[PDB]
């Protein structure tokens, strides 16, 4: 029962319940003293039972007693139980000290064991450590002086902070924490600004993307906690998924696009057919604007095989490859075949590179290789100049003819329903198949048009080449995108479902490049709203299931 | 007040090492119960355990 | 109750207690 | 038949 | 508190009677520094200061009790305390205690 | 073209002529509240209805009554601005005229002895600002409309989720506006049951017994009768030809299949039947023999073999029975009668009294009034007019248009219709249909709460009149205004639908005033909502926007009014449509609701029209019953009025919306409401043409009430001399617009009005004189135009990250002004009175440098974190200082003071400029010096407008005096008019000075309040959230140096580098089109800039402008030859920074027009340029998409999201750290974090986070001491929450303990 502000008081409902019980017990004693009639004594005993029941467990014996706010009172049981009870809100999940929270950005210069911590958060979280060091080196005589220097933001406080942080791991967390990779230990690098810089390769573990997500920062204090963070919780030790064993640090997006563009083959490029002494020579050739990055060359590759028994066999042969694969061979550690690089590298190929590096080399080589893959992919995705434009969505010329033929055949089945040859359900299931085959044929035509091109070789002949379209490269590299999204981009959006689950007979024959009219957009919203609502309910149900399983 | 829901005799002193009547109002008088007020001179935290 | 969990780094500790409860 | 003390007293 | 049913007034009320850990550390440091400073005085002078200000003892004392514990009177004890306070008012043995204010 | 539009004409890319202008965006609020407050002679709406529903008040005995006459609303004490300044509610007093009359007991009733009539005050009604907002407790609030179930009868079913059988249980449910619910359900054994107030089920026949229905009458109403006769010793049917269509047919040759149509062409009135055909049938009447005196066969009783013989012996020859099938007719009512246990009205009344009041002894008279109160009493049951119309439409009743209570025929027809639905005829009603859902606005809610308060006062008035002692009582003694005021204050301050006004930008204004919520009182629940209500029903076309609904738990439960949606007289949403006659399409339009929409076919604006005004295609696209299809041209009935009819205002501002996925469009619409105004407002290069409507209707701009010429312009005042055609006689002739300058919004954002006018130019009505926040020349301007390159840059735009140049940071394009409130309240305590003074103990002089003599900082002081703003000292009690502390005091002196320093300090990491200080003093307290200075400052500021008005009036009067110079008469008249003007000015200034000098009604216990406004210029930094208008949000990852960013051949670097990877997967292609069109627009802008620079002749400028405005086959006909030379120069000047282009939603610019404008701007047709790397100088080997995009700075800043804590304040009971940045709390280590550490194996980290960091009281102090000492070791203890749990379990009488 405490004074909030300016004479206003805040109490607990237990006070009201206990007051009722005491008042009615006193009334019962007074009635017994006065030798009251039996009916009044009986009613008093009845209310005593009711009040004690409301105190122990309100809303169970009868109607819940409500306070002056027209809300039910909270009893002992109601606060030892429930989601907002003692157990789940204060004994299993606790608010903690030495904690912070900030928006997360991307640090492409960081390493796996490093995270970018703002100096303000580091100063506020590591304050007792700063005080300790200031006293032990004698810059501050007592704790008050140390606080004065820390608050004044003196110069030496920053050196003290960079000595405390030097080898002190910090735990980064993101809500929700679906699995154990949602909390990881990093070595802090102190940065200006107010945002935490996160290594890209760990984002997939956090399910974190930089559109405004925030992360929590925890500072372990005791030596045992620091050893646990450095030995068990380090991001370097956490590179395999505990669910399946597959690597979780596989590159995505920009890295995959860069490594894919670097490992592609172009026909009749500048510097084709040259002979190169090795990866360094290929790098020299591309930096000198002699051979294009997609030029076919013959490169002398030295290659070490590490057998299962530990045999390290070195060999050197001349391999037909491109300049880009020759360069990428520089960062591949010894003990791996060149056949792992001598191909266009999508997401699956890079995942296989990391998997085999872990299998035949261990963890340190794997983490160094993952870092180098990330830097090379970022650099060459930057140098590539991949850009999405409006001429990149090549709508096939067969789409209009197919739509016209589908309309003609739908009208033919429309003048055949009156003949009684078919039923309404048969007409429905036939128009649906007509349009659901027109969709497949339009998608196939678009993919055939978009994934091929015709180039001129050195001889002068016309030769088919895999296309270098931006959207096609995005989809084929596996970076971000798929065939269905391209078919909704440049083909046909397709048949859609009514809010009940039924399928509208007339599909959306227009794509996003040429735009939709009002009805098509309404039909699209019909499914968008379902998707969002089902995502929300799915999150709730999955959380409940995970809690029961744990 | 006395014998209420917040009584200082039953549950303990409100202020640290003091008493309601102020007769014993320092640490030197620990463990001594006032005759005037009946409040044992101790810490306030005992009110979360009594 | 706020004590070490019988898993991970806190496993061996509990084992010793069990040993101390065996004797 | 009823669980309200008020009606019982009535 | 808000439109949500998860936030209550009871979570926004702070315990004001609690002592800050910084204050506890400052108190311990002050005790240690006072012990170090009193270690630089004469045994009788340190004893009279400690007994008349109740340091490391279970009670405080007037000059009657300090006079009776020794073989010494009122004014004698009063001026030993005066001499101690002039000794500790000297700048040489006061820089440490200045930071505690 | 208007003057404010002729300055900067936006090129329109639309092709469809506009027929209906977008109406006032805030009509939904203004019309509702005007209906609430305005006088109603017929008394169906407004406070008149509320007064007439309760008054007159009848006493129990009938001695006297209180009657109502009329009402009025007085002059407000304050206006809106100072109501916000002091923190009081803007309201008008309600003054109602009532008459008290007394009736004598001896004399017959209705004899008037004496009447006492007067005007009594019954509370204060909050008024609505012209912009549709309320000022409650000094804060601006919006009442949000509610979408609720319409009153009436709703027929639905179970769909088969009750029992595993394929049977579907059907039911009906009546919802009154005020009353108790009534349900009629089917059980899974073909019986119909009744449910009153959701209680336990009862046979339906009970509700008929209680209504005076004998079993014969029940069978008559609920069944058809087939009759039998005994003719010539033969059994005899009747003739109903439709019934037969098989033992035989006794119509001779008409016999059949021992199809009926064969000989049904010929009719005979006789059919004979066996005795066996009757055995399985049930009776219909009661048959009594007078001789026997008993009841042989009862109604609804199965007829037996001996029954026929006994009836024949009784002499009865006519036998009518019921009619039962297995498909079309059913025994439901008969079986329900067979399962009922009552036999008479009173027994059924006893049964329903026992059910309604379980355990109560059966009382008859109570029963009567209970049933009469349940449904048939006007006091407890009220079916509104809308509910009455829904009822009369559902069951087909055609009368009782004013009745509001159920009667016999209502329940009879509800039962009949539900049985008809069970038979097969008819269909259930769609629960999500917008004809079944209603819009309830401010007026209706205020009426309801006012009526609740009126009932509260009615009870006491009735009791007091029932006392009877009525000799000297005037009516202002029974009326208690406080309960009514409490009710209205409760509604306007603590309702879930009364929310703080989202004031980031004008779009937030409009979207908050046009929001519709399914939550609130009488609404839905977030956890109890279902899929069906959240889904998009087809009736939402033109009524609710299918795009903008918040992401998350509130998905679908909160909607936005569409652009042209309207509320009819009944509260149902309606949308406009152009009618078609004789195949031609007419300008004039009709508003249709959801019920009226189903019948007609409705085309849409995309349908092509001929020059004759008719459809071109024979098969045009249209809708019927919510299904789209192709329909004949001559069948059309209506067409849509505009292309943006289905989308709301926020989604109508997204260019190229038809090229975006619905998800990303929804994200963009929601995210465009979170934009923060910047220092300089810049128009969108690519827009939709809706910006002017939003800017004008938001109210943030200063709109000219009358035309004329601006007499004077200033940053704070605009004075307009009105033209002599709009001058009301006797008026001064000038209008004064005072502009808001640097006023804090609800979201701590600057509200500033900037003049956009010169002295002397002409202005018309509706013209913009000042631009408010996020407005540029009358156009909505949220973000800024940024040069955009779509290309990956070294991982600094990984995922949705954004790479930003230093040029835009240096140019302050995204800098914002935030105004923050800090309050210091000096109260009165037990020890003494808290004082605001500069004599702060233990504080030096440097900290008092910015403080004045009173103890308040000056205006314009640059303050940083920790600086004192208001110096306040608090009396404190005695401190029992520790022994070493008294050593320190003895050695160093420094005696303690009687006051402690509790002063208002600037929060950490906050540094700004003090821009205003307000001091509020309780009456009777000495006003400090600063309060006096502020008082004189406000008086000096306030006398200026009155001084100017008096000066112009006196100048006109003296000019009249000179012109006049019979003579003495005119001189005396002029002198007396001058005296009258002087007296009026004196009265106005007296009222003003009284307002400023007036004391403040502060809360009890407080003596002084000091309020400081801090202005902070927040620059754009990494971690800030930036977004476009297509759902493409992002967080800035780096502020790149200029020399490191990509640049073009001419050397122009880009401003923002965006990742292309997010475009294909997310299906937001409108952004690429916007980039291309913005590139073209800025190209044309720089061409005009060049033409201006070398001072080319106006002929070439006119030719180029005409060429630009004539591009494409559009609906815009701009004639540059019709503009003056100066007007053309102003247009060219305003087009220097780019040509604004309008691309309406679903009527946008095709790719051909974009490429044509790119060609006109001498830019690549593909929109892709050759960029060069700044770091290396090498050109990128693929062309890169470069252009201009409208970027927004969202109100998600890293400045107010960064938070850190080591040790702070702790909670009172749990002894755990607080939660929140404002409270300096700690992060929550929930269940899943504990699971993650358990999975890792971190026992020690888990133990530390559980005990030391959270609630081990001794542990955390010991750990802090150890860390300061440098030990990094812990001695963990018992968590405090577990001890709380043990005590709580012990309080339940359960012995829980710890063993050793
Ligand atoms: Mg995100
Ligand atoms: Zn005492």
């Amino acid at each position: 029962l405490v004074p909030l502000d300016g004479g206003r008081f805040a109490t607990s409902d237990l006070n009201d319940l206990y007051r009722r019980v005491i008042n009615r017990n006193n009334r019962l004693k007074r009635l017994l003293e006065l030798a009251a009639p039996d009916i009044i004594v009986r009613n008093e005993k009845r209310m005593l039972q009711e009040s004690v029941d409301a105190l122990l467990d309100n809303g169970r014996r009868g109607r819940a007693i409500t306070g002056s706010n027209k809300r039910p009172l909270k009893s002992l049981a109601d606060m030892i139980k429930g989601k907002q009870g003692r157990f789940r809100q204060n004994l299993l999940g606790k608010r903690v000290d030495y904690s912070g929270r900030s928006v997360i950005t991307v640090g492409p210069y960081l390493r796996l064991h490093q995270c970018g911590l703002p100096k303000k958060m580091a100063l506020e979280l590591f304050k007792p450590f700063i005080y300790s060091k200031l006293e032990t080196r004698g810059l501050a005589t007592t704790i008050k002086a140390a606080k004065k220097m820390v608050e004044r933001e003196e110069a030496v406080v920053w050196d003290i902070l960079d000595e405390v942080i030097r080898e002190h791991p910090v735990l980064l967390n993101r809500a929700p924490t679906l699995h154990r990779l949602g909390i990881q230990a990093f070595e802090p690098v102190l940065i200006e600004g107010k945002a935490i810089q996160l290594h890209p390769l760990v984002c997939a573990a956090y399910n974190a993307d930089f559109d405004g997500d925030q992360m929590a920062v925890h500072v372990p204090l005791t030596l045992e906690a620091q050893l646990e963070a450095r030995t068990l919780m380090m991001s370097t030790n956490n590179i395999l998924s505990p669910a399946s064993g597959d690597p979780i640090i596989v590159p995505s997006q920009d890295v995959v696009l860069g490594l894919y563009y670097m490992t592609r083959e172009k026909i009749n490029a500048k510097g084709e057919g040259m002979y190169l002494t090795g990866p360094a020579e290929a790098e020299k050739a591309y930096r000198t604007k002699t051979a294009e990055l997609h030029a076919r060359v013959k490169v002398r590759i030295t290659e070490t095989i590490k057998h299962e028994n530990g045999k390290l066999t070195t060999e050197t042969k001349m391999i037909d490859t491109t300049v880009g694969r020759a360069m990428l061979w520089q960062i591949v550690p010894k003990g791996l075949p060149y056949s792992l690089v001598n191909q266009k590298l999508g997401k699956k190929q890079i995942s296989n590179l990391l998997n085999e590096a872990y299998r035949k080399l261990g963890l340190k080589d794997t983490v160094i290789f993952a870092d180098q893959i990330m830097y090379t992919g970022f650099a060459y995705a930057a140098l590539s100049g991949v850009s999405v434009g409006i001429d990149d969505m090549v709508v096939p010329a067969a789409k209009y003819t197919e739509i016209a033929e589908a309309e003609e055949e739908v009208r033919e089945i429309q003048e055949q329903f009156q003949s009684g040859l078919v039923t309404a359900g048969e007409r429905y299931n036939k128009v649906i198949d007509i349009w659901a085959s027109t969709n497949d044929r339009v998608a196939k035509a678009m993919m055939e048009n978009l994934s091929s091109e015709q180039v001129i070789n050195r001889q002068g002949e016309q030769e088919k080449q895999e296309s270098f379209n931006s959207i096609y490269m995005m989809a084929d590299s596996g970076a971000r995108g798929s065939a269905a999204q391209i078919r909704q981009l440049a083909g046909m959006r397709g048949l859609m479902a009514r809010p009940d689950g039924s399928i509208i007979e007339t599909p959306i024959t227009a794509n996003f490049k040429e735009g939709l009219n009002v009805l098509q957009y309404f039909i699209s919203t019909h499914g968008a709203r379902k998707g969002l609502a089902d995502t929300a309910l799915k999150t709730a149900n999955s959380g409940y299931l995970t809690r029961r399983l744990v | 007040e006395r014998d209420g829901l917040f009584c200082a005799r039953i549950f303990g002193p409100v202020k640290d090492y003091e008493c309601l009547c102020g007769k014993y109002k320092r640490l030197k008088h620990r463990g001594v119960i006032c005759e005037k007020c009946g409040v044992e001179v101790t810490q306030t935290k005992v009110r979360r355990d009594r | 109750v706020g004590r070490l969990i019988p898993a991970g780094t806190g496993f061996a500790y509990h084992q010793d207690r069990q040993a101390k409860r065996a004797q | 038949r009823t669980t309200d003390p008020v009606r019982m007293y009535m | 508190i808000g439109d949500d049913e998860d936030s209550h007034l009871g979570d926004f009320i702070e315990d004001t009677t609690l002592e800050l850990p910084l204050d506890s550390a400052t108190a311990t440091s002050l005790k240690a520094a006072t012990r170090d400073v009193l270690a630089g005085l004469t045994p009788r002078e340190a004893k009279v200061l400690r007994m008349r200000f109740g340091i490391d003892m279970n009670t405080d004392h007037t000059l009657e009790e300090v006079g009776k514990q020794f073989d010494v009177t009122r004014e004698r004890i009063r001026q030993i305390e005066a001499k101690a306070l002039r000794k500790l008012r000297h700048p040489s043995r006061s820089e440490v205690l200045r930071s505690f204010l | 073209y208007s003057y404010t539009e002729k300055k900067r004409i936006r090129k329109d890319f639309g092709t469809r002529p506009q027929v209906l202008d977008i109406p006032y965006l805030l009509s939904i609020q203004l019309d509702s509240f005007e209906k609430f407050i305005e006088q109603d002679p017929e008394g169906q709406y407004g406070l008149e209805a509320a007064f007439r529903s309760v008054f007159p008040i009848q006493s129990y005995n009938g001695n006297s009554e209180l009657q109502y006459v009329s009402y009025r609303l007085g002059e407000p004490v304050f206006d809106v601005k100072e109501c916000q300044i002091r923190g009081v509610t803007y309201s008008k007093p309600l003054r109602v005229k009532l008459r008290l009359v007394i009736f004598d007991k001896d004399a017959p009733a209705g004899t008037v002895k004496d009447i006492k009539e007067q005007e009594v005050y019954m509370g204060e009604i909050p008024l609505m600002t012209e912009n549709g907002t309320f000022v409650i407790n000094g804060t601006e609030r919006v009442i949000v409309s509610q979408l609720h179930r319409s009153p009436g009868v709703f027929f639905d079913s179970d769909k088969g989720k009750t029992h595993s059988s394929g049977k579907v249980l059907y039911n009906a449910r009546i919802i009154p506006y005020r009353g108790s619910w009534l349900d009629f359900e089917f059980d899974p054994k073909d019986n119909l049951y009744v449910r009153i107030d959701r209680r336990r089920k009862l046979p339906a026949s009970i509700i008929l017994r209680v209504l005076g229905k004998t079993s014969a009458e029940i069978l008559d109403i609920f069944f058809e009768k087939v009759n039998f006769e005994v003719k010539d010793q033969t059994l005899m049917m009747e003739l109903v030809p439709e019934r037969l269509r098989t033992f035989d047919i006794e119509a001779d040759g008409k016999v059949y299949v021992e199809h009926i149509r064969q000989l049904e062409k010929d009719g005979v009135n006789f059919i004979e039947v066996p005795v066996e055909y009757i055995v399985g049938k049930v009776s219909a009447k009661d048959y009594v023999n007078e001789a026997t005196g008993e009841l042989i066969i009862t109604a609804n009783q199965e007829i037996s073999l001996e029954a026929l013989a006994n009836l024949s012996q009784a002499g009865y020859k006519k036998l009518e029975v019921l009619f039962t099938n297995d498909l079309d007719h059913g025994p439901f009512m008969s079986e329900t009668l067979r399962v009922d246990s009552t036999t008479d009205r009173i027994s059924a009344l006893v049964e329903i009294y026992r059910m309604m009041r379980p355990g109560e002894p059966p009382t008859k008279e109570a029963a009567e009034s209970l049933f009469e109160s349940l449904f048939f009493s006007a006091e407890r049951y009220d079916l509104s007019t809308v509910g009455r119309m829904k009822f009369n439409s559902s069951i087909g009743r055609e009368d009782a248009e004013e009745q509001g209570t159920l009667d016999e025929v209502d329940i009879i027809e509800v039962m009949k219709k539900l049985i008809s639905i069970r038979n097969g005829k008819g269909e259930v009603d769609d629960i999500d249909h917008l004809g079944n859902r209603r819009i309830r606005s401010v007026g209706e809610m205020a009426e309801n709460q006012f009526r609740v308060g009126l009932v509260r006062v009615e009870r006491a008035v009735k009791e007091r009149l029932s006392l009877g002692d009525l000799d000297n009582v005037m009516p202002q003694d029974l009326i208690n205004a406080k309960p009514i005021s409490a009710a209205v204050k409760e509604f306007f301050g603590s309702s879930q639908l009364s929310q703080f006004m989202d004031q980031n930008n004008p779009l937030s204004e409009v979207t908050h005033k046009r929001r519709i919520s399914a939550l609130g009182p009488g609404g839905l629940t977030r956890e109890r909502a279902g899929f069906e209500v959240r889904d998009v029903h087809v009736t939402h076309y033109g009524r609710l926007c299918p795009i903008e609904t918040p992401e998350g738990p509130n998905i679908g439960l909160i909607n936005s009014l569409s652009a042209f949606a309207r509320c009819n007289e009944y509260g149902f949403l309606e949308t406009p449509y152009r009618r078609v006659v004789n195949g031609v399409v007419t300008d004039e339009v009709d508003y249709l609701s959801a019920i009226e929409e189903g019948q007609f076919v409705i085309a849409q604006a995309n349908a092509k029209l001929t020059e004759e005004g008719g459809f071109a295609d024979e098969l045009v696209t249209a809708r019927q019953k919510g299904e789209s299809g192709l329909h004949p041209r001559e069948h059309v009935d209506y067409m849509d009025v505009a292309t943006n009819q289905v989308v709301s205002i926020a989604a109508s501002l997204i260019p190229f919306l038809e090229h975006d996925d619905a998800n990303r469009a929804l994200m963009g619409a929601n995210m465009q409401r979170q934009a923060v105004p910047t220092l300089r407002s810049e128009k969108p290069l690519v827009g939709t043409g809706i910006e002017r409507n939003v800017a004008v209707d938001s109210g943030v701009t200063a709109v000219a009430k009358r035309g004329g010429v601006i007499q004077s312009v200033d940053a704070s005042r605009i004075v307009v001399k009105v033209n002599e055609e709009e001058l009301i006689p006797g008026e001064a002739g000038i209008d004064i617009y005072n502009l808001t300058k640097y006023t804090r919004s609800n979201q701590n954002t600057c509200i500033n009005q900037r003049p956009c006018v010169m002295p002397g130019e002409p202005v018309a009505r509706g013209d913009v004189l000042a631009d408010g926040p996020s407005t540029d020349l009358g156009e909505l301007a949220l973000g800024q135009n940024m040069r955009i390159a779509f290309m990956p840059w070294n991982g600094y735009n990984f995922e949705d990250s954004i790479l930003v140049s230093e040029r835009v940071v240096q140019d302050d394009r995204f800098t914002t002004i935030h105004i923050q409130e800090l309050s210091c309240v000096a109260r009165d305590t037990k020890l003494g009175a808290e004082e605001i003074t500069a004599d702060i103990p233990n504080v030096g002089e440097a900290a008092l440098s910015k403080l004045d003599e009173s103890g308040i900082v000056y205006i314009g002081a640059e303050v940083k974190g920790g600086d004192i703003l208001v110096g306040k000292v608090t009396p404190k009690g005695e401190t029992q200082l520790t022994p070493e502390e008294k050593l320190l005091r003895a050695i160093f002196g420094e005696k303690a003071s009687d006051v402690k320093d509790t002063s208002l300090r600037v929060p950490n990491s906050v540094a700004g400029t003090v821009i205003d200080v307000q001091v509020f003093t309780r009456d009777g307290v000495e006003k400090d010096k600063r309060a006096l200075e502020i008082e004189q400052m406000q008086l000096k500021e306030a006398k200026k407008d009155l001084t100017e008005e008096f000066q112009i009036l006196e100048g006109g009067l003296l000019a009249r005096v000179r012109s006049v110079l019979e003579l003495q008469n005119q001189l005396e008249q002029l002198a007396e008019q001058y005296d009258e003007l002087k007296a009026d000015f004196d009265k106005k200034f007296e009222a003003k000075r009284r307002k400023i000098t007036q004391g403040d009604d502060l809360a009890p216990g407080v003596l002084k309040i000091v309020k400081v406004y801090l202005a902070v210029k927040r620059r754009i930094q990494p971690g800030d959230k930036m977004a476009g208008r297509h759902g493409n949000k992002g967080v800035i990852s780096k502020i790149n140096p200029v020399e490191d960013m990509p640049y073009d051949e001419n050397g122009q670097p880009v401003d923002i580098v965006l990742n292309p990877l997010g475009v294909p997967s997310r299906m937001n292609i409108g952004q690429i089109l916007e980039v291309h069109l913005g590139l073209a627009a800025k190209g044309i802008g720089d061409k005009i800039n060049q033409m201006i620079k070398e001072q080319q002749e106006l002929a070439k400028l006119r030719e180029f402008l005409q060429k630009v405005y004539d591009l494409g086959d559009t609906r815009q006909r701009v004639d540059i030859s019709e503009l003056s030379d100066e007007d053309v120069r102003t247009l060219a000047h305003n087009l220097r920074a780019g040509l604004p282009v309008a691309t309406p939603v679903f009527d946008g610019a095709p790719e051909s027009s974009i490429k044509a404008m790119l060609e006109l701007a001498d830019l690549p047709a593909s929109g892709q340029l050759t960029l060069f790397d700044g770091r290396t100088g090498d050109a990128f080997e693929r062309p890169v998409t470069v252009g201009y995009m409208y970027m927004l700075k969202l109100n998600h800043l890293v400045d107010d999201k960064m938070h850190a804590r080591s040790t702070g304040s702790y909670s009172l009971v749990t002894q755990q750290p607080l939660g929140g940045k404002a409270q300096f709390g700690g992060q929550r280590f929930g269940e899943m974090e504990v699971w993650a550490l358990e999975a890792y194996g971190a026992a020690y980290t888990l133990q530390e986070m559980l005990t030391v960091k959270s609630d081990d009281v001794n542990g955390r102090t010991k750990m802090y001491k150890n860390i300061v000492d440098g030990n990094h070791a812990m001695e963990p203890g018992m968590p405090e929450s577990f001890n709380v749990l043990l005590k709580e379990i012990r309080s339940l009488g359960i012995n829980i303990e710890l063993e050793d």
